[PDB]
């Protein structure tokens, strides 16, 4: 069971994350934290050209299964 | 109580296992569009022991594959006893032997991925023919005496085994309890196993979670279906 | 009144259900849903060795009354 998106960065390396349609952005960051070691204030996601915001959900942002989610580490 | 959002993880932590499984099965199923009733910290409250286990999850999801039913059988022993081709040529037999599915229309059903998927027979049959291991199953709310101690009638039914598959089966979509960052909820047709330590510690597997999760037996939904091995 | 048909498991489970020969698949699974909670995307039905498509009768399969159908569900 379950539905899979993935998140690539700009170094070309891409991740399966195991998510529903109802989860928030702040989980799915939370998802990334749990593979990669990346608090989510380093994270931002950008789909369809949007950065996401954490408190809207997947299904909320139209995001459907394998959808390709950006990620972009913010460091400063 | 009548609203869970005031209950800490504090609390939580000094129920027993069947106030912590009534907490399952009243708040965890999520909504369509959010989360359950209960939050990240306070599913916390119900994990026992943090510390470091031999016990793993040897089996992650796949991408784009719909195999949890060997996954769950390969976390619930622990090993890669159970190949993707003989998972899927053992599948094929069953449609072919039993319900007189041409070989053509076989393997479209092996082979057309999104469509794909197995049940509690097939995995029985799997287990008998592959590993010569019987199994029973129930689903948990029909154990005789649940209604008295959900805990003990799933402990009395699991027996001296050394391991669980556990399939939810219907609609609804469970948070539970993480030893991480994230949620991992339940999701709906899907299996998930559980493997006993050493110390009677069961360990609660999913091939879509992070980490394996000491949880009380009483913490899985009561509508999952339980497969024993005999 | 009405014709019946059975649906069996591999667990070895039959029930029987109440259809009329103009039943859709559709409403088939349906009636397996309220009898068994299980909703239809988890069902994959078999008869005469074929998957049954949603949008077609049990007349257009030629399953008539008594006939065995074979429930297998789809979990993932």
């Amino acid at each position: 069971g379950g539905m899979q998106i993935f998140v690539k960065t700009l170094t070309g390396k891409t991740i399966t994350l195991e998510v529903e349609p109802s989860d928030t952005i702040e989980n799915v960051k939370a998802k990334i934290q749990d593979k990669e070691g990346i608090p989510p204030d380093q994270q931002r996601l950008i789909f369809a050209g949007k950065q996401l915001e954490d408190g809207r959900t997947l299904s909320d942002y139209n995001i459907q299964k394998e959808s390709t989610l950006h990620l972009v580490l913010r460091l400063r | 109580p009548m609203n869970p959002q005031w209950l800490t993880e504090e609390q939580i932590k000094k129920m027993s296992p069947d106030e912590q499984g009534n907490l399952i099965d009243t708040y965890a199923a999520r909504k369509i569009n959010a989360a359950s009733d209960l939050t990240h910290a306070q599913l916390r409250g119900m994990i026992g022991s943090t510390a470091a286990s031999h016990i793993a999850i040897v089996n992650a999801q796949e991408t784009g594959l719909g195999h949890a039913g060997r996954y769950a059988i390969n976390n619930a022993l622990q090993q890669e006893a159970l190949s993707q081709n003989e998972f899927l040529s053992l599948t094929g037999q069953i449609f072919s032997n039993q319900l007189g599915m041409s070989l053509a229309d076989v393997k479209n059903l092996i082979q057309n991925q999104d469509d794909f998927g197995i049940d509690t027979g097939v995995l029985a049959q799997i287990l008998k023919q592959k590993f010569n291991q019987p199994v029973k199953e129930s689903k948990i709310c029909d154990l005789p005496d649940c209604a008295l101690s959900k805990q003990q009638a799933v402990e009395n039914y699991i027996g001296k085994a050394k391991w669980v598959i556990v399939a939810n089966i219907g609609t609804e979509v469970f948070d539970m309890p993480s030893s991480t960052h994230a949620v991992y909820p339940l999701t709906r047709g899907h299996f998930v196993a559980l493997r006993r330590d050493a110390d009677n510690r069961w360990w609660y597997l999913d091939s879509r979670g992070k980490n394996p999760v000491n949880i009380a037996l009483a913490i899985i939904p009561r509508t999952c279906t339980l497969i024993v091995p005999l």
